[PDB]
């Protein structure tokens, strides 16, 4: 049991600026 | 191989996907056993088991009986092991029984060693009980079922999935700005994502009301075709044992 | 009045509705405390609480601290009590702490008796733990949240609901004959079904990603209006 | 905790319900 393997390292920037929840996990 | 399916939260489609995937593997020539490990005992209803049929592997254990007598044959190559119907007293008092069910693990481990099935699929509940953890440990591979929404997005950053699980999207339909944003985000960031998904499809909503797996109910539905693709992917990638 | 909200299965919209109903009750002039009784600790994210903010009533109780110091002020009318963030190990071993939380029941009983809030709304998980049972026992009323599908249809014939609960439909949508069939059947047979429902609505999907209650996020969203209808009904029928 | 109050007495009276019960074996099962 472990946390999912998530790698946050063009239109993603739009989604991140649209949604504060998504920006939070991404940085 | 033993395959666990477990939603990242309730209601994401785990039981319908389990029944459909079992049907698809059976159609590909595999002998399949499907086991319901959820106390809800809902899986049986995708296989035309009467609601008043109370027997199941766990019901049999609690009643001091043989869990092997609770199996049901759907086709010559697909067998079913329901959980069994719990009374309301039992439902709201899990401490009276969730420690007395550990015999199912050595029973299934023996069944696995016998090789009578090519696939044992286990519909697992979204709880952390001992019996869920133990059944998870018997699985060779596992599918973590999600829908594309902000709730599942949060859960993927804070809760554990079974180790080595792949993530299977269910109920997807483009058109929602926020869901498409999450989806594109997962595509670039979720390393355990499967290359196929299951679309929202009224065949997947209707087949439970018809008490059938989606592939028997409407074989040319898009979701049935997608479940078939998952079945072929399992045969190719999930065939090895732990 | 203490109002419990509990899905009949996971994922039906209980938490989003709890945050939205609290906001609506506030817009109607009421004082509200919202309590997250779910270990998933998701309610706080509808109120712009930082994901990394780990405090909450259970987190404090397990850490040997005063659970009453974990409450947060959202507006002058709306306070929030998160559950708190459990570690992975805690999440996978509920037996290690589920009995260490029983003081919340007496604590919430004190709060109820004080009349500090006009409404306490409790987002309740769908487990059979003693604490879920005891929190339900201090609720004056409760809403059982459903979606119109074959799964919830079966559940309503086999599992217990909180005594006196009314049934609230969420996620009602266009394009499903089987949904419409089950719905028409419920209208003739489900005695505790509420006379209003909530549709699937892009605002209910977006407001969590914007970290706001639906009525703050889009005050003129159809779903915000549907929640307001629910809030008015609660004022009229659930005030005792 | 109690099971939901469900009454199927007045079901077989509207043709819209009768067609749905014929369509869906799951619903007919609980109603009869
Ligand atoms: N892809 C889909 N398209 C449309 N409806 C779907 C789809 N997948 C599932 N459903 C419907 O969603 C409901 C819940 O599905 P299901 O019971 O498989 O989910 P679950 O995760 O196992 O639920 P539970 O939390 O009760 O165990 C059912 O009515 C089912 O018919
Ligand atoms: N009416 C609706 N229309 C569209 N999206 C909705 C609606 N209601 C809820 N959602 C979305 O569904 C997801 C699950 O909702 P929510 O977290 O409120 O459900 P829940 O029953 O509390 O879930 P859980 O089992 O995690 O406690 C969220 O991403 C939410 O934004
Ligand atoms: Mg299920
Ligand atoms: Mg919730």
């Amino acid at each position: 049991f472990s946390l999912p393997d998530i790698d946050y390292a063009e239109q993603l920037a739009a989604a991140l600026k649209r949604w504060p929840l998504l920006a939070e996990f991404a940085q | 191989a033993v395959l666990g399916l477990q939603g990242v939260r309730g209601g994401v489609g785990t039981t319908t996907i389990t029944a459909a995937l079992a049907w698809s593997l059976q159609m590909l020539g595999e002998n399949v056993l499907v086991v319901d490990a959820c106390p809800d005992n809902l899986l049986r209803l995708s296989f035309n088991v009467d609601f008043t049929h109370r027997q199941g592997w766990a019901r049999a254990m609690l009643d001091g009986q043989d869990w092997r007598d609770a199996g049901l044959r759907y086709t010559s190559q697909l067998d079913l092991l329901p959980f069994g119907q719990l009374s309301i007293e039992e439902q709201e008092n899990p401490q009276h029984w969730q420690t007395r069910l550990s015999d199912i693990c050595s029973g299934l481990q023996q069944l696995k060693a016998s090789g009578r099935y090519q696939w044992i699929l286990i519909d697992l509940p979204r709880d952390a009980s001992q019996i869920t953890h133990q059944l998870l440990s018997l699985c060779d591979h596992s599918l973590a079922i999600v829908n594309v929404d902000a709730n599942c997005h949060i859960r993927l950053h804070q809760q554990a999935l079974p180790d080595g699980a792949h993530i299977l999207i269910n109920n997807f339909r483009i058109g929602s700005q926020v869901q498409d944003d999450i989806y594109q985000l997962w595509l670039q960031s979720q390393r355990r994502l499967l290359p196929m998904l299951i679309h929202r499809d009224e065949a997947m909503a209707e087949c439970l009301a018809a008490k059938q797996p989606v592939g028997e109910y409407r074989s040319d539905a898009l979701a049935a075709e997608e479940i078939l693709t998952l079945a072929n992917w399992c045969l190719l990638n999930y065939s090895g044992l732990k």
